[PDB]
């Protein structure tokens, strides 16, 4: 409606007769390929993203943000956990972070 | 000619033009949306196609009717078989009534 892309901002200029947008919108540039996971089996414990997507380089899991290639560290702040590693198509075996284990531990 | 209006038609100056595209061009329109639909998702539509699995689009689709990923994944055969079985309702209904 505003642009091609993901609109961020539009500007007005008077023309005769009639009316031109200046749409500024974001557009993703250079995608790189990943393997993804809809899920991570920890603990016998379904664990999904928050607010982004789990992918892997090849050989270490993260999480990102889905529009914006920044891998994390997979954290218990970073998911949610929902069931038993039984039910969902295509979950993966990795470890998930406690944050409050090496402070407990220190 | 008797049997048919078109000729009278054409004989008294009335013609009717081809369109530009035609039905062959049109259905491969929708087919390449189709492709990318299912494919990419809505990120076609905005740039590069970029690929996801399916369940996982249809994971983003359920949180952008604030309803948790996990709903779709824990039901995803449920759903998937619901999906199925409306699309051969919409071609039932095709196939049987005529208007
Ligand atoms: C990206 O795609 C290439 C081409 O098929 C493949 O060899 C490579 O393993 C992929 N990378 C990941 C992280 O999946
Ligand atoms: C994946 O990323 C980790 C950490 O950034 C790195 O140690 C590892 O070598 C990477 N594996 C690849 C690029 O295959
Ligand atoms: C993941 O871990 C569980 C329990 O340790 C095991 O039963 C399952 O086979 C593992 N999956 C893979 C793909 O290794």
């Amino acid at each position: 409606f505003c642009g091609k892309g993901y609109h961020l901002m539009s500007f007005p200029q008077s023309a005769p007769h009639g009316v031109v947008f200046l749409h500024v919108t974001y557009v993703p540039a250079q995608e790189k390929n990943f393997t993804t996971a809809p899920a991570i089996c920890h603990d016998g414990k379904a664990h999904f993203p928050r607010e982004g997507v789990f992918v892997s380089n090849g050989t270490h899991w993260f999480v990102t943000q889905r529009n914006f290639y920044e891998p994390q560290i997979i954290t218990t702040d970073n998911t949610f956990v929902s069931g038993n590693c039984d039910v969902v198509i295509g979950i993966v075996n990795n470890t998930v972070y406690d944050p409050l284990q090496p402070e407990l531990d220190s | 000619a008797a049997r048919d209006l078109i000729c009278a038609q054409k004989f008294n100056g009335l013609t009717v033009l081809p369109p530009l595209l035609t039905d062959e061009m049109i259905a491969q329109y929708t087919s390449a949306l189709l492709a990318g639909t299912i494919t990419s998702g809505w990120t076609f539509g905005a740039g590069a196609a970029l690929q996801i699995p399916f369940a996982m689009q249809m994971a983003y689709r359920f949180n952008g009717i604030g309803v948790t990923q996990n709903v779709l994944y824990e039901n995803q055969k449920l759903i998937a078989n619901q999906f199925n079985s409306a699309i051969g309702k919409i071609q039932d209904s095709l196939s049987s009534t005529a208007s």
